């Protein structure tokens, strides 16, 4: 199960604050696998992280 | 001989083909571990306590204004069924939990 | 009579010896040490804050250097006129800080993703560097000066090689105007994410003991992010001739030259007569290694000690910055040149020990094995790269031990003593890691690191049993 | 007169062209 | 100590004690010519040491240091963080001629 | 002042109990670069026999 | 604690080095190491006692 959480930062907490009161992360929690990208120009790499 | 010179120099230039791009990768790695502050998160216990974590330092990472191209928005992922019935806390198990 | 010649090829090499120890004597003393470590710990162990913890070595973003400038520097340098740094430590002249930045657009980011991402700064590189002034363009601290006009050179620091131009600013002599001037080029932004080096420099005096010091810190900020410092501190010498012992240093210098002469008119000479072939031994092709880095080290000390026209340009007006960079590098050039000069001379000695039987029996089973081990070294030494390659491939770019090439031969060395103990290939590689680890210490200790010792027994025993031989037989 | 120039645009070095020209000489040798 | 030392004296009366004693005494001017380039050496590696680290290191910091650290690089003892960052050149040349 | 180079402070104590007394010593040494270096050295010596 | 403790000090006297003369109009004073050849004797401060 996926979760945005993206979009304009000021958005972004109403998402974190929706996750934490309603009721999503408990009961079961088995894992929750936070998970991005990156990019540097510079030299040339991306980033798995 | 000849043979043998040239199944090395086509495996030397497959393997140290790109090896400039070797040192980088390296302190890439180290900047963003050291940016993302590797070493509370992986001292995390479950005590409903990574979402601090999540508002204190990945956030303004993720939207900072000087922050990372970032390529994409984040995402979280669950997999789960049927908890845990409080398994027994005496003497836990090392790893085979 | 080949008795009235060993022992008059003796006797000028101990004079030699002599000469060559007492001159090293004097170069190194007890209190170098400790004005070297009581600066050191003043400035790199002082945390940034009373209320924060890290320290120059540690510094981990842009915003920590920051707090170091106006911060644990400034309670290091101006000590409560003039700044006596431990109420003995002149600090002459005024500090530098010195920046180089790269310019926007350097790079070439791809055309798809190109609405996101605005600008790149590429990584270091003379030809990728910024000319032009940026932000209030007002002073020195904000318009480019060439490496030229700046009295500068390279550094070659960690990251890479950075010339010697850039944007500069000279302190106050006074913590109150410094830290102001800190603080203005804090608020009008001056390290912006084009940044990729900054220096700082200043020296000191001690006028208690006749040794200026000076001192250069730089941090490199890499185009991947984050922050690595280094540091250097230097007691230079500049005043030589002011006690009785500097004279009879400067006397042992101009005999350790008569010598040197002595030595090369010797070796042409040996040389031109007799044979033309002279380069097939070996104690023949270590004279000549001799004289050619003693004349070396004499032409660097010639060089170095013949230009001291920055310590008078400082003397006469002394608000400037001192610029002692130049001699630094060359004495600790002189340094290295020195001791390797002093290493080889020392081995030069097992030349003249072969007085008796028991000693010339060990030099014939030392010269004898060296075919052998030189045959064994290659193939070892081919399976030593050959590891050190394949840890360099899949630990490099995740340990930090393996890192480069020469971080991987070190490594590799050091597990031979015992003392690398695998905790970091673990978490790197929860399955090659062991693997590698075990794989080498067996094929290095259990096999390859103990036939060596077999040939050196082998050699030792065949040749004490065929000299025992002959002497019984013709003797 | 502009066609031969001494780029030396970057320090980017590249391990291709030494590659190349540093195994023709160790076969030379053996062979 | 001493006294303790010379219980070899009557304790060396019997098969395979002799053997040892024998051996012990047959080759000590051999162990003592070579003990005399192994000192070479390690003198000239000291010194070398010395004048390289000597400002720098804490453990080169006085001639004896250089011989005591010299021999606890032996039994495996040694840092290298240090002698590497003192000096990038000669430092590592040092400490790989030296244990090879 | 900056004149100063050492400074000593020595004493003894007893121990009645088990008859054996005890020098201390402490040593500051102030270099010519600036700093401080102490030491100290506590010996337990034993004059009243018998 | 046996009779009382002591506390000495050693001291170097001012001028016992020489300052080069190029810079002799900007340092003062100096002070060597220690040395006994180079030791301070005269009284100083208020000199009331030992
Ligand atoms: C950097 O240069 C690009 C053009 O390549 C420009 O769009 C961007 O605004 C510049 N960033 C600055 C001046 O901060
Ligand atoms: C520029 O310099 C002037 C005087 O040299 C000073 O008054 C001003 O504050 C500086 N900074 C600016 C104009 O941003
Ligand atoms: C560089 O040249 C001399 C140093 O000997 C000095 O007169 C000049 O001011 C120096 N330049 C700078 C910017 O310090
Ligand atoms: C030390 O002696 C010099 C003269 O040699 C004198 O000028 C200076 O004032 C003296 N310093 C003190 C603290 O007495
Ligand atoms: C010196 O004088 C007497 C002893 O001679 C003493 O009581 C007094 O306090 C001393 N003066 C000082 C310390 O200024």
């Amino acid at each position: 199960y996926v979760q945005e959480l993206g979009l304009s930062l000021e958005e972004s907490r109403d998402r974190l604050r929706f996750l934490q009161l309603h009721n999503w992360l408990d009961n079961r929690s088995r894992a929750v696998f936070l998970e991005l990208t990156r990019y540097s120009p510079a030299v040339g790499l991306h980033a798995a992280v | 001989l000849l043979v043998y010179m040239l199944f090395l120099l086509v495996t030397l230039l497959a393997s140290y083909g790109d090896a400039s791009c070797h040192g980088h990768a390296y302190r890439l790695q180290s900047a963003i571990k050291q940016e993302l502050h590797s070493r509370a998160f992986l001292a995390i216990t479950r005590s409903e306590e990574l979402w601090p974590w999540m508002a204190h330092v990945l956030l303004p990472y993720v939207h900072g204004n000087q922050s990372s191209p970032e390529l994409g928005p984040p995402r979280l992922r669950q997999v789960r069924l049927q908890e845990a019935l409080y398994p027994d806390p005496p003497g836990p198990r090392v790893h085979t939990c | 009579k080949y008795l009235k010649s060993v022992l008059r090829e003796l006797v000028t090499y101990l004079l030699f010896l002599i000469v060559l120890c007492i001159l090293t004597y004097g170069m190194m003393s007890s209190n170098v040490y400790y004005y070297t470590r009581m600066m050191s710990q003043l400035f790199l162990d002082t945390p940034v804050s009373k209320t924060e913890k890290t320290n120059f070595k540690t510094l981990s973003s842009m915003e920590d250097f920051w707090k170091f400038t106006e911060g644990s520097l400034l309670d290091g340098l101006y000590w409560k006129n003039r700044s006596f740094i431990f109420y003995e430590n002149l600090l002459l002249g005024v500090p530098r800080i010195r920046q180089l930045r790269v310019r926007n657009g350097s790079c070439s980011i791809p055309q798809d993703l190109r609405d996101e991402i605005k600008e790149c700064y590429d990584v270091y590189s003379v030809s990728s560097e910024d000319r032009a002034p940026f932000g209030p363009r007002n002073g020195t601290a904000w318009i480019y000066t060439s490496e030229k006009d700046l009295n500068g050179s390279s550094h070659w620091g960690i990251i890479a090689t950075y010339s010697g131009a850039g944007y500069y600013l000279d302190l106050s002599r006074t913590r109150e105007e410094t830290a102001a001037q800190v603080a203005s080029l804090k608020k009008n932004v001056w390290l912006d994410r084009g940044t990729r080096a900054t220096f700082i420099d200043f020296s000191v005096y001690n006028a208690n003991i006749n040794l200026f010091c000076v001192v250069r810190l730089l941090v490199e900020f890499p185009a991947t992010g984050g922050v690595i410092p280094s540091w250097q501190f230097q007691p230079l010498k500049l005043i030589r001739y002011v006690t009785t012992f500097d004279f009879f240093l400067a006397a042992c210098e101009i005999i350790f030259c008569f010598f040197i002469f002595y030595y090369v008119v010797e070796e042409i000479l040996e040389i031109r007569i007799h044979k033309l072939h002279y380069f097939r031994s070996f104690w023949n092709c270590l004279d000549v290694v001799i004289v050619v880095l003693s004349v070396v080290a004499i032409g660097i000390n010639i060089y170095r000690t013949s230009n001291v026209e920055v310590l008078l340009q400082f003397l006469e007006d002394q608000n400037t910055f001192p610029n002692f960079e130049h001699l630094a590098y060359w004495q600790i050039q002189f340094n290295n040149i020195a001791a390797v000069t002093v290493f080889f001379v020392w081995i030069k000695l097992f030349k003249f020990i072969n007085f008796n039987r028991t000693m010339s029996q060990l030099s014939t089973t030392m010269s004898r094995c060296a075919k052998d081990l030189f045959g064994f070294a290659i193939m070892f030494f081919i399976i030593f790269l050959a590891y050190a390659q394949l840890a360099y491939l899949v630990f490099g770019t995740q340990v930090d031990d393996f890192s480069t090439f020469q971080e991987c031969i070190f490594t590799q060395f050091r597990i031979i003593l015992g003392d690398i103990n695998f905790a970091e290939i673990e978490e790197a590689n929860r399955v090659l890691g062991p693997i590698y680890f075990t794989t080498f210490v067996f094929f290095m200790f259990f096999i390859l690191l103990n036939m060596f010792l077999a040939i050196i027994n082998d050699t030792y025993s065949e040749v004490k049993s065929d000299l025992a031989q002959q002497k019984a037989e013709m003797e | 007169h502009v066609r031969f120039v001494f780029p030396e645009p970057t320090a980017d070095v590249n391990y291709i062209v030494m590659l190349t020209c540093a195994v023709c000489l160790v076969t030379y040798m053996v062979m």
